[PDB]
């Protein structure tokens, strides 16, 4: 009573139920560094200008 | 410091867009109304210095040097307007224009709040007088003047550059009034060691420094006259007002790096008034006299007494006129017979009775005759001296001899004996000639009514 599979059947994703638990971190990773802080805040001119040596703007 | 700033760019429009005939008249009656104007930097106080902006500021040390400076500039052009006559329209205006940008070059070098715009303005100042000594210098020999004018300088100044972005890294500002308060003391080390070279040799070059002096009696010789006007009177100041702002710094290491350089100065104003006895060239005999001169002035910024720089200041103003006005005479002669040999025209006292007046004046402020503030400098400087030790006296007191014999055989040369009989070409004194000399002679003993406003700071 086996029918053959048609073309285009057998390369189909299917889903499969199982018991065993999804792996939480498969690749063994360890802890990912901190980032770096990101900018905010309002942004304010520059105090006293560009301050290169004489030049008061 | 703007009102001067601007009035002296103003000077560009004024001779670029002058009639033809106009260009001398007109730049002389606007530089002699900035020169007029340069005395409201006269309200100086007992305290303060009279500080205008973030970027300039006044005391009594830049006071007298800008007056002096605007002062200059009409005197130059009266100086350089009769052998610049055939000259080429654009370039007698592109001349007064390098000599109104060395003015303006000037008067923001020695208003210069902070260092490295001193700097700035310092080293500026080395493109026009380069130009005009290269450009409007009579002889070949110019060329080679103008390579070491302009090498020993920048050879000397290059390493302040560093040294003073290093003070910019050290103390975190150059303002001058910020390093009157946090001067921090300079130990004995190798490395303040060469921070003080760094610091000095700039200035030690402009003074000159003996046997950094060679560059002098080229540059001042192969100039045109408004050329050695300023270089004698006003350049060589640029590196006295920068070791009197630069040695705040410099404590206490001075005290034993100033020894070499003093002695340097002592024996060199023994050599070169001396050299002054065995000169042939006049002009030459005057560049020397100004490295004998400007050897007290080292001497009086190293050993940093009240009456050292008092005597320093004063004999500032005192040789930058009497300077200018030894060239502009001795220019008065050569514009007659075309050489600068002092032994060819003489007996001019008996052609020239005028002209004669003012090379006796001259002669007589050169060797600092009282109570002329060349006397005053020369004798607070000595002052100063002795109570740095008592032994000098004897190396000042043989200047004094020989400064005067150097300056009377110049005028006992030129103006008196027997004329020179195959000389027939020596015209009367024309009236610019004679204004000339009294623009020069005329404020400098006046000057000695009222001394107190050259005796700097610490007066
Ligand atoms: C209500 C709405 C309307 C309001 C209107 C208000 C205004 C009304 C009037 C309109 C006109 C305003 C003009 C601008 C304001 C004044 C700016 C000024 O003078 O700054 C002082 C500035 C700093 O002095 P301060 O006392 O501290 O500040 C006063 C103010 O607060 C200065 O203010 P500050 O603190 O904000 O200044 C900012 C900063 C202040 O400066 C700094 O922070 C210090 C650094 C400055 C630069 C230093 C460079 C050093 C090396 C190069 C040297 C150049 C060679 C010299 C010139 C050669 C000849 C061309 O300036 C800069 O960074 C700009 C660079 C310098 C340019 C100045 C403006 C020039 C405009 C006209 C140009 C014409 C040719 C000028 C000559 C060319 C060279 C500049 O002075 C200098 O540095 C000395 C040089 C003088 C500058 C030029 C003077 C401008 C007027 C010239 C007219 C005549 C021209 C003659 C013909 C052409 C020449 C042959
Ligand atoms: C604020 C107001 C001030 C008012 C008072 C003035 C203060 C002094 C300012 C300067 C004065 C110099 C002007 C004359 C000399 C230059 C021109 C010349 O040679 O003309 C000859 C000519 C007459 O001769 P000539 O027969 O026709 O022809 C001449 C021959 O070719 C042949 O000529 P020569 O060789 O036979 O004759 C030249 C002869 C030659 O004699 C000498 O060379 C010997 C002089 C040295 C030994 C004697 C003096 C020693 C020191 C004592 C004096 C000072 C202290 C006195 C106080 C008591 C003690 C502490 O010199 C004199 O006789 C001049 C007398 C004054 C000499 C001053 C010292 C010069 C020596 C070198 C520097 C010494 C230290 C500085 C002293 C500064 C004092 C303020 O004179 C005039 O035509 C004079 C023109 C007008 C002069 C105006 C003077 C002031 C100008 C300032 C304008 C702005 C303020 C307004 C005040 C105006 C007041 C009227
Ligand atoms: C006109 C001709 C003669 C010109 C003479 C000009 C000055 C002569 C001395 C210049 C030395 C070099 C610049 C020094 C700047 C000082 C800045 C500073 O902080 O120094 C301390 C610093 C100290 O380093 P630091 O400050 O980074 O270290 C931190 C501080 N400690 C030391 C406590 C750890 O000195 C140096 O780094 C080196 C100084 C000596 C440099 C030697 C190389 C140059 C040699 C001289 C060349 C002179 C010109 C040659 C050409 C002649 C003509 C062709
Ligand atoms: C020719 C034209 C005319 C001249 C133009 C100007 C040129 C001269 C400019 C430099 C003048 C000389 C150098 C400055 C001398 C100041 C005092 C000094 O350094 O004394 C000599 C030094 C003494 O040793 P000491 O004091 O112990 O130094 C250790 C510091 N922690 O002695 C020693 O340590 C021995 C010597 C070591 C080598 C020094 C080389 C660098 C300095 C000269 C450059």
């Amino acid at each position: 009573g086996w029918v053959r599979p048609d073309l285009g059947e057998l390369s189909k994703v299917t889903k499969v139920k199982t018991d065993r638990p999804l792996p939480e971190n498969p690749y063994h990773s360890r802890a990912r560094p901190e980032p770096n802080p990101e900018v905010e805040g309002d942004l304010k001119p520059a105090r006293h200008g560009s301050r290169l040596f004489f030049w008061t703007m | 410091m703007l009102k001067y700033i601007i009035p002296t760019m103003m000077l560009m429009p004024l001779t670029w867009l002058s009639k033809n005939s106009m260009i001398w008249i007109n730049t002389t009656l606007h530089s002699l109304l900035i020169s007029l104007t340069s005395l409201l930097l006269l309200n100086q106080f007992g305290d303060n210095s009279l500080n205008f902006s973030l970027t300039f500021f006044s005391d009594s040390l830049s006071t007298p040097l800008l007056i002096l400076t605007m002062w200059l500039l009409p005197l130059m052009l009266m100086a350089s307007q009769h052998h610049l006559s055939k000259e080429n329209l654009a370039r007698k205006k592109l001349f007064i224009s390098m000599l109104i940008l060395l003015q303006l070059f000037l008067i923001m070098t020695f208003t210069a709040t902070e260092l490295i715009f001193f700097y700035i303005m310092f080293e500026a100042t080395l493109v026009p007088t380069l130009i005009i000594i290269t450009r409007w210098g009579n002889q070949t020999e110019r060329l080679n003047a103008g390579l070491y004018f302009l090498f020993y300088t920048l050879a000397g100044s290059l390493p302040l550059l560093v040294a003073l972005i290093y003070i910019q890294n050290t103390m975190g500002s150059l303002n001058f009034l910020i390093l009157q308060y946090w001067v921090q003391p300079m130990p004995n080390s190798w490395s303040n060691t060469f921070m003080w070279l760094a610091c000095m040799m700039a200035f030690m070059v402009k003074m000159p420094l003996y046997g950094l002096h060679l560059w002098l009696p080229k540059a001042h010789v192969e100039a045109p006259i408004a050329g050695s006007m300023v270089l004698a009177a006003i350049l060589l100041k640029l590196g006295g007002y920068g070791m009197m702002r630069i040695t705040l710094l410099l404590n206490p290491i001075t005290d034993f790096m100033a020894y070499p350089f003093i002695m340097l100065s002592l024996w060199g104003m023994i050599m070169t008034s001396s050299i002054c006895l065995r000169q042939t060239d006049l002009k030459s005999l005057i560049a020397y006299s100004s490295v004998s001169h400007m050897a007290l002035v080292i001497v009086a910024i190293l050993i940093q007494t009240p009456w050292s720089y008092m005597g320093a200041t004063a004999l500032m103003i005192a040789h930058g006129l009497t300077s200018s006005m030894l060239f502009c005479l001795a220019n008065s002669n050569y514009e007659r017979v075309h050489s600068r040999t002092m032994i060819l025209a003489r007996g001019l006292q008996t052609l020239l009775p005028l002209m004669a007046a003012w090379w006796l004046l001259a002669s007589l402020t050169n060797l600092a005759l009282p109570p002329s503030i060349n006397l005053i400098g020369e004798l607070f400087v000595v002052m100063s001296t002795f109570s740095w030790s008592n032994i000098t006296i004897i190396l000042m007191g043989l200047n004094m001899v020989i400064t005067a014999l150097y300056s009377l055989y110049m005028l006992i040369t030129t103006q008196r004996g027997k004329h020179t009989h195959h000389i027939n070409n020596i015209l009367p004194s024309f009236t610019r000639e004679n204004a000339l000399m009294s623009l020069h002679m005329l404020p400098l003993l006046l000057l000695s009514l009222n001394p107190k406003i050259i005796l700097g700071p610490l007066y």
